[PDB]
């Protein structure tokens, strides 16, 4: 799964 | 309690993994009106990221049991009602943050770094509502998310080095926004490949206290690239 | 909502990793009076396990910062107050469970398996208060913990095979009770070496529905042994 | 750390 600031 | 104790109480909550606790703490701090310090501004970011993250998790999971239970009528009604429940919570949490950014954080950003950071936050939090909206409402809050990101992307390019972690971060998400929300993979790739390539080209601009973070986010960007092309 | 819906609502909450919600669900079920089924009994055990566990976690962590901040007067006052806050929380959670066992679960155990299970749960939950008590009160609740375990340990040896997972489970914890609470390592090792050795001796009595669980708990028991002798 | 039913 994609990686955002909000991950993980 | 005053400001100094709240920051400390918030730092404990974080250690205690008690994010609703850590959250409220910063929410108070923010409401007192004074502009946040770098340290303070992150405690808020982390608290909320954490609060909201668990709900988006809960949601994603329940949401994809609704689908699984296609055909099981009584089970799927159960899921939908629970989903809505989570979806509510999630929405209050977003409104909170966004309403905090409107009153306090944004109008107070005496500095480019502040402005970009809190504008990214705006973009982020609407994005989170876009995951979960809604029909009719979706279009509006997608735009709200887009324009916050836009301002911030432009203010970042003007004022910050390509290796600044906030500028690298913002790209990573804005990219994700174009990918998952606006459903526009090639734009998403392009934007992430630029943020990466421009930071790779400029490695010697890394101030000591963030070469880790910038580096991390750089890896994160190239990951998305690897996945979105795969 | 009726019983069948609450069980399902609970099973989703578990998926959503939302244990306060999973919890209250069973709390309802149990309050309706009817004796719990094996499935229903475990939803409640898991719900509460998770609810309590988070707070014992946050407690341990904060508690251990009180120590660290020996010498930092103002920091340590902050920790103590937060500790007490968590400790409060934790105590309601235990009361709840214990008060639910007193009305409902225990008096309703028409079967040995139920009785052992719910008595172990009693022993467990007082234990959790003993971790956190208190001076004066400690003595009393240590005993109430001891006697629940005792009854349970006796009823288990009379009615259940050594390789029953509830009997193995009970030993594991009763052992830990002797070790960490009554502060008696010898007994603790002895008790756990018995439970292990008697189960190892009798491997052919493993009903298929539980050979994994029994097995696991067996590994856990020998682990404690490895550690407590080390 | 020790292993109890209430574990991990």
């Amino acid at each position: 799964a994609r990686k955002s600031t909000g991950g993980k | 309690m005053d400001k100094n104790e709240l920051v400390q109480k918030a730092k404990l909550a974080e250690q205690a993994e008690r994010y609703d606790d850590m959250a409220a703490c910063m929410k108070s701090v923010t409401e007192q009106g004074a502009e946040l310090s770098n340290e303070e501004r992150n405690l808020l970011s982390v608290a909320y990221k954490n609060v909201v993250g668990a709900r988006r998790s809960s949601w994603r999971v329940v949401s994809s049991i609704e689908q699984k239970t296609e055909g099981a009528e009584k089970k799927q009604q159960m899921a939908r009602e629970y989903r809505e429940k989570i979806e509510t919570e999630l929405r209050d949490i977003c409104n909170d943050v966004l309403s905090l950014l409107e009153k306090f954080l944004i109008p107070n950003a005496s500095q480019a770094e502040s402005k970009v950071f809190y504008l990214k936050m705006k973009g982020d939090y609407y994005r989170y509502l876009a995951e979960v909206a809604a029909g009719d409402d979706k279009k509006g809050i997608v735009d709200q998310s887009q324009q916050a990101y836009q301002e911030a992307f432009e203010i970042s390019k003007k004022e910050m080095q390509p290796t600044h972690p906030i500028r690298l971060g913002l790209a990573l998400n804005f990219s994700v926004f174009y990918y998952e929300i606006l459903n526009s993979p090639e734009k998403a790739c392009s934007l992430a490949k630029t943020a990466f390539d421009e930071a790779i080209a400029e490695l010697d601009t890394l101030s000591e206290e963030s070469y880790k973070d910038s580096t991390l986010i750089m890896q994160l960007l190239r990951d998305n690239l690897t996945l979105w092309t795969s």
